[PDB]
């Protein structure tokens, strides 16, 4: 079931976590999977991908980065058998091909890439690893970068001040430490998060996304739009203000160059 | 007449075009990264440590504006199905070299592992892997410190004595050392005291038609070995250097940078008809004790005077010395540029120089008399020699005679084959204390033998900073060639002993800039396709080390992705066509975006069509022409040509515009667009536009004037008008001499030719940079002038911050926005 | 808005453009036929001859191109119903030159400049006037180089001087003996290596302050009494420019690829280093130089005289007591007059001993005299006009007349009498000159004329002072600004300005030096331009209103194009109030009810008034190629024009480029309003440098009413023109940052229209005045700012385009450009 | 030609009678944000976040911070460079002198024809 960690120190984010027996294992606070075969000491660090990549493959328009990046050391020799590791690209038959994907890993050589075996629908298989910074997620398309097509899930916060709610919506790709990044980059004026998701279609690279009030307050920053990027920048957040206890609100993003729109909630004020 | 079948281009604002030309180079500070060079590979030699070499090299790591100085580390093991790509990790942390910008070249000494290099307005230096270990985090270049004032230009290390080191500051040759930090001039011929009007006595220096059309950038060379003259414990180090007198050249005045000021530069240029530099070779030694400080300096010169024990020879193309030191060696040629010939000056030829002529007759007495100049080979053609500069001597440790070089001859079959020839060297026994008129061939050796490495319709890369790599303990020689193709760069090997097979090392299909170890067991090579962008890639030759002509060249390691094409980039086509006389002849192009059959789209044909520049070739054309991509993308069809006298094609291909240039290239342009109108459909031949840099402009007034009925319209950038301005170098070597061609200098110059240019307006653009230090501005302003004079329109676009390539993007997006529109209108 | 009533020009061809041209200008020597100039009347003194005089000039006799000294019969007796129109009797043999001649009454010497030397020739002195012409002699000479400046000694005709190589020498004709004076420059490099000149006008000086001599002979000859030695003395002035910044033209030999240094002061930079200086020289009846020396102030220059910045003009008393000179200040507001005595002036040595000496030897009494201050809020213009009279009774008390501008407004002669009283300087000592020492105090200023016109000064223009009827003969624009007027007045008395000329028309004049005819060069705008001889003729009990009687005509108004339709003239007011004169050349066959496009043709600049009374087809003849081809021309000149008064001309004080382009758009206006041809929607502008420089300040400031703008050799960058244009309105770039930067319109390219072809902008490569700079950083900060432009290089035109194949390009190109863009 | 991650960000500090802000634009390597904010924690004020900067601005950026309305402003163009854990930073210190509720601002390049932030700040919540 769940296992435990230990925080070495929290500023370059260290774990190490004790695995007993052989087992599947998976571990979805950051979503890793270990397929393991005896006892496991394993550190798992922080990485971002801009001070270790070759600052060619950001700007890059077929080197599209996914994942978040992880120093994982653990036991050779079969061990630690194989990395599930977190993805988040969407697995369609068009304009996405396996072969597109590799895993790299960062040695004091360099980035070293090689394809894997098998994508599951969050998850690449890593076989046997021979050891830190592995973590890792690329892909060469031969077509180019605006149509990678993964969609964000959303993340919104009401809260009060001075009596006035201002909400907090963030949509960026499904990343959990990017994730907790943001909700701890956006605790100086603190979250607090309920469970949606809005993962209803699939959008693409470089959209710009319009937030539509179904019913309107004053309505800000409205063509907000989908950007990916290591963990520590100012997200594409939205703050509109509400300035009264009304129970319930309408949200859609929506779409500017094609007609149709791609997400719509309907959330309340039940603990505010 | 028939607009039905007319496609018309979309006319944009000014606006709208700069937004264009914006979406296009949006991309193009990505597409080009100033790819990594001048690589040097270096072993660790620890065997048991991961990395089994330190590549060395140049590079621009995207993270700043400057180039600088970097590493990648090679491993020892790398594995199949893997893609090993490389940090690019720094040696200097993080500084400014620059007041492209950073750090240009530098130099380096492999046994000490000293790295010289050249940054801002100051030398620095560093070392990395000799007795010192290789270390891991970068630290602070040490700073050269120096009394003497003003820039320190081309510093070389001595190989013999990696301590002391040597460079020019203010047209003279000066010496100093890394850990005292003493310095000394050698040569006192440029007192500096005014103008180069006034001081024209250079030192070391590569003039002006020496370093832009022979592509030499340096006037001296270190002696790779220490004599010993043995007085007590001495060390002596020598250096060849050039002496150029630049008195009876004409002087230009051409405006400097700082509009502002209003000043100009005086510059030496040499024009064709003028007296080119006065040179000569000379001997700048001095020598050292053991503790490291230089005690004695001595400069000398030959025992007659350059002029006369070499007559009619104009111009120093190359120069150096053999590995062991015993001659200096230097690749002569005479002014019509026909008569190449390589020497050896064995250094005890040089006798000191002094103004006491006793004393010179004294040393004269005491040069001995076997001690000779060896022309050990005449190259002798009736077109032009292109200068090759390709030697490489061998060690001759048995039998001190019989010199054993390698050589590269474009003039013996048409095309640059290397072939390995012994000539035997013969005293003939020389007084050199009486003055005396050489004979026409009195030091030309005798040739053992002349066997050929390669043959065949094709020819080995040689100028253009290519070289060949000779591994001697395997013995073979690793050249580049266009054996598969015109269109393509390819690393061969081959045997000097055995002139069997030639194994080609790159992978087919692209074009490919190469770099070998110096341990010959691995090599980078920089390499594109037209449709895929450049990549740099570390191949690893392995294989039986029994058979190492045979060793496979498999993939190691990669250092950039391809940094790849725009989304509005799609390649361009290359196709071939004969002419009437049955040449071969390649070109491109690009296809209109969104074509629909049957429209006949405008067409521009962008040439360039002179000597020396190959523009139809397997490698990347994004980077440098995305222009015409940006064309293609608004809907012309864009042609490129390289009709006969462009390079890589053989002399006799290279030598169809000799004495009439101008005119055939034009011809064979002219034709390409007619098999590019027949084969394809969407060329309208009532909308083409001619269009070109300096050689191309001038081929587009050319195109304008002798087929004014197909050229619609002629955007003619930088153009030479008048071939009689234009210097010794160039003209000479394709136009024979002024006053021997005065025919084909007026059918061949442009200017003297403006009554035939269209009395209808808005039909001919001239470009022009008004800084030009290559192709003056007077040519454009003596165009425009016999344009006044002969009652023809014209319109005119000025740069007046740019020299020859429009470098600042400011003036290249108005530049481009310039061509969008005069387009739109008018063509 | 109405196409229907939108005039559309006829689309040509180039070659038809061309024809157009062509056929404008296929009698073009017809029309500048160089008319007569350098009047010089001589009396023949018989009393028995036909003729009284010989009038001389310059002329071609059309038997070839060059200019030739040429002369005249003016008969004594002329008989009524005749209109006498005298042939050009031709003074040399026909041999390859003459202009700028120096002429000496007394002997009557021709002393000229003829392409590569000095000739000279004597008529009507002791001998015989000539009929048939005869040989004028070559000087030989040992100098090498060219020779340069030449005049005649007033004192004996014998003597002459020149600049040779920038030096300046002195000669003889009978004995042929050549000898310098000046020992500052010795040629042994270029002028960044060789500083110092002597004797010759610099730069800013020849080209701004309209005088091109640095040297002035004495009138008279004075004798030391060694045994018989007849001293000559010459005023020259010294000049350093060491400190001054060096530019680098374009040599006309374009193969070459060659430049000239040029010693060009920019603004704030340090102009040349003055002094004034004394080269003597003595001589016996027999013709030899005895010898010759450099003289020198008993101070240093700057010391004696602080802060004076330029020489603006400078000569002798005719009795030759005292050598004036005209001071002015760096501002350019602070002129002065200034008499120095030869005693102020020491030996020159470098022994400081003898300097001492000769310090200690000049006498207490003898001091510089500054006897007029001349100071203004706004700026000094240089008037040339300073008549002293001779103090032989009363041996002080110095009367003069002076054009004085700066006191009412209106350049207007004054009589001045200021008193030399001496103050008693030991000139072996030195010190520092305070704010007012020189100054003498003023007797009397009697305005002679006053009013709302001016008396002209400037360009060449100058006041005839008869001594016996006692009168001043000078020009004005008394009746209107649009004509120059001859009138005289009385200067014992303010009496009554009578006028000579015929109204209607606009006259250049010269008198005679027998005060009894002069010449009148005039024209309207109507007709072409004419030379008529008057003469006075009147009873002498009242010389003031001697009536100028038309005596004989030496050229009759010539052919008017086919084409020619006269333009014209209009006044307007603006909101200020203030009168604005104007031109219109109407398009030809106008129909009414139609809006052509209408080309604004403007300078705006100081210094020249475009709008006149005054025959425009000899050099605005492109103008009236635009009206035939059917469009609308109108030149305004607004504030800051001459010769409409110096508050007038004074508006553009350090706000230059933006009161006149308000007055031009205002005048385009008026000509919408009160006519009916005037399409708003197609305005272009159009002018040359000035005009340029204001028709990218049309094109920037205005530019919803200029549709297109052709500025031709413009001037971009006022930090980097001349001291003495730039600073004069534009006080110094150090006080005024604002109106440097807002009227450099180089720094304002933003502004210009990002679509294209509104904006051609032309330029003479070799172009001195305002060079190639200024278009290059205009065309520099149009790359930068992102904006189109079109471009016309002259590679071997100077300033003014005077090559007539260049000048049918640019007209062609004009046209194009017109046709097509407007 | 680097395109790199712009840093905006709007400080305020409502003083006692003229409330100073403080706009950030820099690029950032990780460590110069808390130095650069304990030099002003003498004046300490909140962060009240914005739009942040979707569209990337590349180098020698020389570009025009805008406000919508008339400001305390001076050196109103702003530049975007680099620089190590010593010296100031390139950023505006307005002073916007009163109460008004909101402000409104724009990013502008100079040969460029569109805009590159567009942001908006409310002053209903001072620190």
């Amino acid at each position: 079931g769940n296992v435990d960690v230990e925080l070495i120190d929290k500023s370059t984010n260290r774990y190490s976590v004790w695995f007993p027996t052989a087992g599947w294992y998976l571990w979805s606070a950051t979503g890793l999977g270990f397929l393991v075969r005896d006892e496991v000491t394993v550190t798992i660090a922080f990485g971002s991908w801009s001070q270790h990549l070759a600052l060619d493959l950001q700007h890059h328009e077929q080197w599209l980065v996914g994942g978040p990046l992880f120093d994982v050391t653990a036991e050779p020799e079969e061990a630690v058998a194989e990395i599930h590791l977190p993805h988040f690209i969407s697995l369609q038959a068009g304009e996405v091909d396996v072969s597109w994907f590799l895993v790299a890993h960062f040695k004091n050589e360099g980035m070293v890439l090689e394809h894997p075996a098998r994508v599951e629908p969050f998850y690449a298989v890593l076989e046997s690893p021979s050891r830190i910074a592995s973590g890792t997620r690329l892909s060469i398309p031969i077509t180019s970068n605006t149509l990678i097509y993964y969609h964000p899930h959303p993340e919104d916060i009401k809260f009060h001040l001075y009596l006035v709610p201002s909400d907090a919506l963030l949509t960026k790709a499904i990343d959990d430490e990017e994730d907790r990044f943001h909700g701890v980059r956006l605790q100086t004026s603190p979250p607090m998060e309920p469970l949606n998701f809005g993962s209803s279609y699939i959008v693409s690279n470089s959209a710009n996304l319009k937030v539509m009030p179904k019913e309107l307050k004053l309505s800000y920053r409205s063509p907000g739009e989908i950007q990916h990027f290591s963990k520590f920048y100012a997200g594409q957040m939205k703050e509109p203000i509400q300035l009264e206890i009304t129970e319930k609100r309408h949200g859609t993003l929506v779409w500017d160059t094609e007609v149709k729109p791609v997400d719509l909630q309907l959330v309340a004020a039940s603990a505010p | 007449d028939d607009p039905a079948a007319r496609f018309q281009v979309q006319k944009h604002s000014w606006d709208g075009l700069r937004s264009i030309i914006h979406g296009s180079r949006k991309y193009s500070g990505l597409i080009v990264n100033k790819a990594p060079h001048d690589f040097q590979f270096v072993q660790k030699t620890d065997e048991s440590g991961p990395h089994s070499h330190r590549l060395y090299y140049l590079g621009m790591p995207y993270g700043s504006r400057e180039n600088s100085l970097l590493y990648s580390e090679i491993p020892k093991k790398v594995r199949k199905e893997a893609l090993l790509l490389l940090s690019w990790k720094q040696m200097l942390d993080h500084f400014q070299a620059t007041p492209v910008f950073g750090i240009t070249s530098y130099d380096f000494h492999s046994e000490s592992g000293l790295f010289l290099f050249q940054a801002s307005n100051s030398l620095f230096h560093c070392r990395d892997g000799g007795k010192n270990g290789f270390m891991v985090s970068p630290m602070k270049p040490l700073e050269i410190k120096t009394q003497c004032s003003g820039p320190r230009m081309d510093p070389k290390i001595c190989p013999a004595d990696p301590a002391f080191f040597s460079f020019i500051n203010n047209s003279d040759l000066w010496v100093a050392n890394i850990e005292t930090g003493e310095e000394r001039r050698l040569t006192f011929c440029h007192q500096g005291l005014s103008n180069v009007l006034d001081d024209p006595k250079s030192a070391g220096v590569a003039t002006f038609v020496i370093q832009e059309e022979f592509d030499r950038f340096t006037g001296y060379w270190w002696c790779p070995t220490a004599s010993w003259e043995g007085s007590e414990g001495l060390k002596t180090l020598r250096i060849l250097y050039e002496e150029v007198d630049e008195s009876e050249v004409e002087v230009i005045h051409v405006p400097s940078p700082a509009l502002e000021e209003r000043k100009t530069d005086s510059y030496r240029y040499p024009r064709t008809g003028s007296k080119n530099p006065k040179i000569a070779l000379k001997l700048a030694e001095f020598q050292t004790d053991s503790q490291g400080k230089i005690v004695s300096t001595q400069e000398k010169e030959l025992v007659q005077p350059f002029s006369s024990l070499f007559p009619k020879v104009e111009y120093i193309a190359r120069a150096g010395w053999t590995r062991d030191g015993k001659y200096a060696w230097a690749m002569f040629l005479d002014r019509p540029q026909q008569w190449l010939q390589l020497v050896l000056l064995p250094p005890a030829l040089f006798i000191p120089s002094t103004e006491n002529e006793e004393q010179r007759l004294a040393s004269a007495r005491a040069v001995p008399r076997n001690v000779q100049p060896y022309v050990v080979y005449e190259e002798v053609t009736n077109v032009w020699i292109n200068v090759h500069d390709i030697f490489y001597p061998f060690p001759q440790s048995e039998g001190e005679d019989e010199l054993c070089f390698l050589r590269a001859n474009e003039c013996k079959t048409g095309f640059c084959h290397l072939y390995k020839v012994t000539a035997v060297l013969k005293s003939q026994g020389y007084d050199w204390s009486e003055p005396f008129s050489p004979g026409e061939d009195e030091f030309k050796c005798p040739i053992k033998e002349e066997i050929a490495l390669t043959s065949g319709e094709w020819e080995v890369l040689a100028r253009h900073g290519s070289k060949i790599w000779v591994n001697e303990e395997t013995k073979l020689v690793y050249f580049q060639g266009t054996k598969d193709t015109p269109l393509e760069h390819h690393l061969y090997v081959v045997s000097y002993e055995a002139a069997g097979e030639i194994v080609r090392l790159t992978t087919p299909g692209f074009s490919h800039s190469c770099s070998m170890s110096q341990n010959f067991d691995m090599f980078v090579s920089h390499y594109s396709s037209v449709s895929t962008p450049p990549c740099v890639h570390v191949y690893k030759l392995s294989g039986p080390d029994d058979d190492p002509l045979h060793k496979q060249p498999r993939f190691w390691a990669s250092m950039m992705e391809a940094a790849s094409c725009p989304p509005d980039y799609v390649p361009p086509e290359i196709f071939h066509f004969h002419t009437r006389s049955d040449v071969r002849l390649y070109g491109m192009i690009y296809k209109p975006h969104a074509l629909q059959p049957g429209k006949k789209h405008p067409t521009v044909l962008f040439v360039y069509g002179g000597p020396q520049v190959q523009l139809v070739n397997n490698s990347f054309k994004g980077i440098k022409y995305l222009r015409l991509n940006t064309l293609a993308s608004l809907g012309y069809a864009v042609v490129v040509i390289d009709g006969r006298g462009s390079c890589q094609r053989g002399l006799r291909f290279e030598g169809a515009l000799k004495n009439q240039m101008g005119q055939v290239e034009i011809e064979d342009q002219v034709e390409g667009l007619q098999f590019v109108a027949e084969k394809y459909g969407f060329i309208d031949l009532s909308r083409v536009a001619i269009h070109g840099w300096s050689y191309g402009g001038f081929l587009s007034l050319m195109g304008l004037i002798h087929k004014p009925q197909v050229f619609k319209v002629a955007i003619a950038g930088a153009p030479v008008t008048v071939w009689m301005a234009y210097d010794t170098g160039y003209t000479e070597r394709y136009m024979d001499v002024p006053e021997n061609n005065q025919h084909g200098y007026e059918a061949g110059s442009v200017a003297l030719h403006v009554e035939k240019l269209p009395n209808e307006p808005n039909r001919l653009l001239i470009l022009h940079g008004f800084l030009d230090e290559n192709v003056h501005f007077f040519h454009t302003n003596f165009l425009v002038s016999q344009l006044i004079r002969a009652g023809k329109p014209y319109q005119l676009q000025i740069y007046p911050n740019e020299r020859h390539s429009i470098r600042c993007p400011e003036s290249g997006e108005h530049y481009e926005v310039t061509l969008l529109h005069f387009l739109q209108e008018y063509l």
